[PDB]
């Protein structure tokens, strides 16, 4: 899953 | 509200306790209590703020995530009720944020404008996630649009801040506004002009800034 | 209540989609609602209600032990007032468990009567982990105590309930009643017993036993 | 820490 933050 | 007689000193202590308890219902109902006490919050107490509502919608989101899964592969009415049910209770947590937001936190120095900015891009992207949602996605991206206006002008490429806004308004542009292409030009621009400015790189920021830039390259590798 | 106006089915069904999301407030909600119908619970169901609540008061439970532990390092009141907080909160759930317990579903199968039995131990050890007390872990010992009593008389060694309630009341004897010497003797026992009786290890029921057989030799490992 | 079930 992408990331975010 | 209900913490109206707590002291504002007393809430950030508490919110600190839930974080180490990962309680962070509690989290974000104590510093929502002390964004209420009308003051601006530091650098540490906006973090506090941050991680209390990223952690709380993380949990609905990924429910959310779960149980629409489920409805679609069903392509009775209790799957679709319980989505409703968790979609419900996370744009209330999402609303309640933005509101806190625009009623007490955006107004100011350019790390605190643009933390906040994104802060309200990401959670009408929360918002633009279960929707079905153009109102919704036109002020993600405004939001987004004008903190990367202000770090640009106002930061270093390394700041962190910056960074996150940046790796986030990329997934936006990715799964939420259909351009790929956007979303994977602005992570490369990003990465490679952090890259070119370590030399700046200002000790107590370091760790958050490489852990972001390789979250940076996690989505390009992904994306290409 | 709130699920008094949703069909058993349902409230069945959204228990087991609450579980997949990994939301167990909702789940023991759920579960609640279908005991409040009146109708006993089969095997199935049992083990979602067992599950909710397990879950909603296990991470009660670890959040109060950081708490408890922040709170004796400093041997202001806000440690000692969130601490109280999320006390109360986790006696709440205790509470309303042995209200489900007592009012509806204790009364039969031995396999249902152990497997509520134990729970009125657990709920009532829990309360005991936080209590400052005789009156509570006395009530713990008395549900042990029977639901030992049957499940000797009813259940084969190896049955996951049989031996999973042997494994809480050696934890009780251990560190709610200060008896470590019979908390060992009954993990001892019961391990040996049930390692004698595999012939008779049911293919349904092989991998929960098992596992519950190797909690019974951590534990043993970790107190000798 | 030790285990229950
Ligand atoms: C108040 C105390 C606590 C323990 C809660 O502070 C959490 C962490 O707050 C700082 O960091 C921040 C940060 C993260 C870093 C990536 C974590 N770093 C590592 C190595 O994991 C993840 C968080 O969500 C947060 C707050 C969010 C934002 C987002 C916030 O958008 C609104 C943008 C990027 C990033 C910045 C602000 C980081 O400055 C400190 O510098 C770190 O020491 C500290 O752990
Ligand atoms: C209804 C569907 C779901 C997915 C929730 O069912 C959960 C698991 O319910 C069964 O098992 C039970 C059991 C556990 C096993 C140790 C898990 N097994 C493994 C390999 O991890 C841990 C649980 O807390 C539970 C319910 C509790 C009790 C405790 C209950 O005291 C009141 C006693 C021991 C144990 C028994 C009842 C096990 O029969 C099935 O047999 C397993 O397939 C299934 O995963
Ligand atoms: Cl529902
Ligand atoms: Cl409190
Ligand atoms: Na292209
Ligand atoms: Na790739
Ligand atoms: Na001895
Ligand atoms: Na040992």
């Amino acid at each position: 899953r992408r990331k975010s933050v | 509200g209900a913490m109206g007689s707590m002291e504002r000193a007393s809430l950030i202590q508490k919110a600190k306790l839930a974080e180490q308890a990962e309680r962070y219902e509690d989290m974000a109902a104590f510093m929502k209590g002390a964004v209420e006490k009308g003051e601006e919050l530091s650098c540490e107490e906006r973090n506090l703020l941050s991680v209390a509502y990223k952690n709380v919608v993380g949990g609905q989101r990924a429910a959310w995530r779960v149980l629409s899964s489920i409805e679609q592969k069903s392509n009775g009415p209790e799957v679709r009720e319980y989505r409703e049910k968790v979609e419900t209770e996370l744009q209330g947590v999402c609303d309640t944020v933005l509101g806190l937001l625009d009623s007490h936190l955006i107004k100011g120095d350019a790390e605190s404008r643009v933390f906040y900015l994104k802060m309200k891009g990401d959670y009408y992207r929360y918002l633009a996630e279960v929707a079905t949602k153009k109102r919704i996605i036109d002020s993600a991206r405004s939001a987004y649009q004008e903190a990367m206006d202000i770090s640009k002008k106002e930061m270093p490429p390394t700041n962190p801040i910056r960074l996150g806004l940046a790796l986030n308004f990329s997934v936006f542009h990715y799964e939420i506004a259909n351009s790929p292409e956007e979303a994977i030009s602005l992570a490369k621009t990003t990465f490679d002009e952090a890259m070119a400015d370590l030399h700046t790189l200002s000790e107590d920021s370091y760790k958050d800034s490489t852990l972001i830039m390789q979250l940076l390259r996690d989505n390009l590798t992904l994306w290409t």
